[PDB]
RNA sequence: CCGGGCACUCUAACGGGACUGCCCGCGAAAGCGGGAGGAAGGAGGGGACGACGUCUGGUCAGCAUGGCCCUUACGGCCUGGGCGACACACGUGCUACAAUGCCCACUACAAAGCGAUGCCACCCGGCAACGGGGAGCUAAUCGCAAAAAGGUGGGCCCAGUUCGGAUUGGGGUCUGCAACCCGACCCCAUGAAGCCGGAAUCGCUAGUAAUCGCGGAUCAGCCAUGCCGCGGUGAAUACG
């Protein structure tokens, strides 16, 4: 996309919750393609969201997600001959990949035996402040405005 | 000690432990639940005296095993490489036997590079 | 079942080792498997170049011919 | 008696008969959730009977051939979204602006000679 | 070793191992298509010419 | 079963449109043109005449099947097609 | 896995049958 | 499966269809944005096709070809060896270091092809490789043939391990005159490294990458993890 603007697909909502946003951490919980062992891990830990502390495995996914999207990131830049860390607002595209993402990583490193397990605990703690990915985000937004030096730096 | 040639594999299941032992592996394993009547489950603290030196009776007495067969083996090397023969000649260079390129890889016979 | 060996070199091994026993029968037949009655001679094999000869004992009946005169030269490297 | 729909969708065959009444589904000789078992894409090709309220409509015949699994599944697809359309050509309205007709041409690529997969290129230095 | 070498091929000798497709035109002994009795490069120059029954450049 | 076989479809195409044309004209009531699955043998050839592995090519042979079946036979019918248009390129069969 | 002969997936990977995989 | 039927599915030939052609927006024109209808729109996806030329690029070892040179040898046959050597060095790759895993049972859903001193249905014997017997096909009607993953539900429980299959010992088969050097396939046992990799680097934009199995060629057999194909599950992202 040197010449076009990339173009963004939708994606299909998830046949269980009908959710555009179920389908695009199901795929990032995705390996090899296998995606219909992509899609118990969900519903396996859904249940897990439900069994242990008896709610909704819509809606503490939904959070999960908005309490680890990042509103302000750093990338370096070259300037002078140097590499300043660039304070920018991170698009809500980059977002939700963003989200979904660390919540993959921080997930898959969890101590727990089976990967839904994590899955589920994650999302959980996501929502109730104490993530993985919920650290991972503040370290990049806190990296960010300990450089607002750069605020004009940005393009 | 404990079973077989000395050796001792308990808090797993009975047949997995016997793989444990030198001279059995999963098949001779199997084969050893069949003749006594142990059913490869039991985890071994579950097994009582009775049949884990029923276990030994057939097992210590059939094959071989511990301290020997490492012997056995070893006299299959110890006449190979007293003999002619090429491949006790590649016994007495460290060197691959079964006809493997050395020009390249051929580590674990050779052990990491110098 | 299937046991090999020539049968050129068999010939004379059991027309020698009958007809007096001597040795230094020379071959190009290191495909052959050492028969039993090869037991105590002396066959000057062929590994390419050189006709190395071996003295046949029980310690390896079973076995080849071309095993037992080997045609790489290594000594080492270095 | 029927309602009939060609279904296919990259090396798959699935044809249909959307005979009335209740909602119990058939393909290749057993209910839908038998056949489709495990499947998360498999409920499904049944979607276009949620384009038209149709569930409590329609019972289904299907027979398949060809692909896999989920690639049977979107060869359905086209053969319930066509066998409404064929019952009420008035249909098509929240079928079509609900993009269940058409057929995909998503087909897997030529191996190239030289590419190891199509595309998935030699390492070089 | 090449042309008392081609010969050697239209001789079976000792053994039914011992045989091997050589070449024609070609004393071509590597990359010989058995089915049209041509080694790759008479394969494919006579493929081009047409001296090769309804053979086809592919394109698919 | 007039199984014809061949390798060009377009002059096989013409002969079994001409013993599936005569035969109705001499009998009855020949089974129409049927094709089978072309059965295909590629060659995938080094371009270049040395190393090039990089660089090749796609050559293939097909070879068309065609049945054709005679209903109500009748003589004058293989007296028709005892003697029948060509042509070079075509592969006959009878049967019945 | 498919290195592992002595298995069944270790049979298929290589084209081949016996005891761990048979016909 | 029989009748029975071509509507299907499929097969394989000839056709149809997309044309910025219709509207809206802007533009001098061409042309871009967006709309509808449409199976597909703006090269719909891929292939094939790659300019005058460049790199004194590559092949005299496919072949031919100017010349130089050898003509009981630089010809030629043959037996045996080497092309597979190993203190090391780099490229392409295979299988991994596990639990989104391995193991065992059982259960589904492809495509492309190849099949006569061939593919071998099916029984019998073998833990098996295989070994007998033996049915059918000039092959859309017999055969390779199992797809695998997946799904079900049980085993394992974080163990250098039911992770991983190297190494070696022994007993075996098949091809073949002949498997010492140097073959694959099988059974038992041995079960090494490796707990994800420094500096560096490669591939790929949608059905692509990833992952999974199947064929074919050459080939007696085979050292294919290679190559040329085939389809199964099926993403990530693109401010610039």
């Amino acid at each position: 996309a040197r010449r076009r603007r990339a173009e963004v697909r939708q994606l299909q909502p998830d046949l269980v919750y009908g959710d555009v946003l179920v389908t695009a951490f199901i795929n990032k919980i995705m390996r090899d393609g296998k995606k219909n062992l992509a899609a118990r891990i969900f519903y396996d830990a859904c249940k897990i969201i439900q069994e242990k502390t008896g709610q909704e495995p819509l809606k503490v996914f939904k959070q999960a997600v908005e309490n680890v999207k990042p509103r302000m990131e750093v990338r370096s830049r070259r300037v002078g001959g140097a590499n300043y860390q660039v304070p920018m607002e991170v698009s809500p595209r980059r977002q939700q990949s963003l989200a979904l993402r660390w919540l993959v990583q921080a997930a898959n490193q969890r101590p727990e035996r089976r990967a839904a397990v994590r899955i589920a605990h994650e999302l959980m703690d996501a929502a109730e402040g104490k993530g993985g990915a919920v650290k991972k985000k503040e370290d990049v937004e806190r990296m960010a405005e300990a450089n607002r030096a750069y605020a004009h730096y940005r393009w | 000690a404990r079973i077989a040639g000395v050796e001792i594999p308990r808090n797993k299941r009975v047949d997995v432990a016997l793989t444990y032992i030198y001279g059995i592996g999963k098949a001779r394993a199997k084969e050893a639940l069949e003749k006594t009547g142990i059913n490869p489950a039991t985890r071994v603290k579950d097994l009582t005296e009775a049949e884990v030196v029923r276990l030994r009776e057939y097992v210590e007495n059939t094959w071989k095993l511990e301290g020997e067969l490492r012997a056995e083996v070893a006299a299959n090397i110890k006449r190979l490489m007293d003999i002619g023969c090429y491949r006790g000649l590649r016994h007495r260079r460290g060197l691959p036997v079964r006809g493997q390129r050395t020009r390249t890889n051929a580590r674990t016979r050779k052990g990491p590079r110098k | 079942k299937g046991v090999f060996v020539d049968d050129h070199l068999l010939e004379k091994v059991l027309e020698l080792n009958a007809k007096g026993e001597k040795r230094l029968i020379k071959t190009w037949s290191r495909r052959s498997t050492i028969v039993p009655e090869m037991v105590g001679h002396t066959i000057a094999v062929y590994n390419g170049k050189q006709h190395v000869p071996v003295y046949i004992t029980e310690n390896m009946v079973g076995h080849k011919l071309g095993e037992f005169a080997p045609t790489r030269t290594y000594r080492g490297h270095g | 008696e029927q309602y009939y729909g060609t279904g296919r969708r990259k090396e798959a065959v699935a044809r249909v008969f959307l005979r009335p009444g209740n909602g119990k589904v058939t393909v290749n000789g057993q209910d839908f959730n038998e056949y489709f078992q495990g499947l998360v894409r498999a409920v499904a090709a049944l979607e276009p009977l949620r384009a038209v309220d149709a569930l409590g409509r329609f019972d289904a015949y299907i027979t398949v051939r060809g692909g896999g699994k989920s690639g049977q599944i979107d060869a359905i697809k086209l053969g319930i979204a066509r066998a409404l359309v064929q019952y009420n050509p008035d249909y098509r309205a929240k079928l079509k602006p609900l993009g269940f007709l058409t057929r995909d041409a998503r087909v897997v690529e030529r191996k190239k000679y030289g590419k190891h997969k199509a595309r998935r290129a030699p390492q070089y230095s | 070793a090449r042309k008392a070498l081609i010969e050697k091929a239209k001789r079976t000798p000792k053994f039914k191992v011992r045989a091997y497709t050589r070449c024609v035109r070609c004393g071509r002994a590597r990359s010989v298509y058995r089915f049209f009795g041509l080694c790759r490069i008479c394969l494919r120059e006579l493929a081009h010419k047409g001296q090769l029954p309804g053979v086809r450049k592919a394109s698919w | 079963r007039i199984k014809l076989r061949g390798f060009d479809h377009k002059t096989l195409d013409a002969s079994a449109q001409k013993i599936v044309e005569a035969a109705r004209r001499s009998g009855a009531q020949v089974s129409g043109p049927i094709p089978l699955p072309t059965r295909v043998r590629r060659f995938t050839v080094i371009r270049g005449p040395f190393k090039h592995k990089d660089s090749r090519e796609h050559f293939e042979l097909r070879t068309h099947n065609r049945l054709v079946d005679i209903l109500n036979p009748n003589r004058k019918t293989i007296e028709q097609l005892m003697t029948l248009d060509l042509p070079t390129g075509v592969e006959i069969e009878i049967k019945t | 896995g498919k290195g592992d002969r002595r298995t069944r997936r270790g049979k298929i990977w290589r084209g081949t049958y016996g005891k761990y995989r048979p016909r």
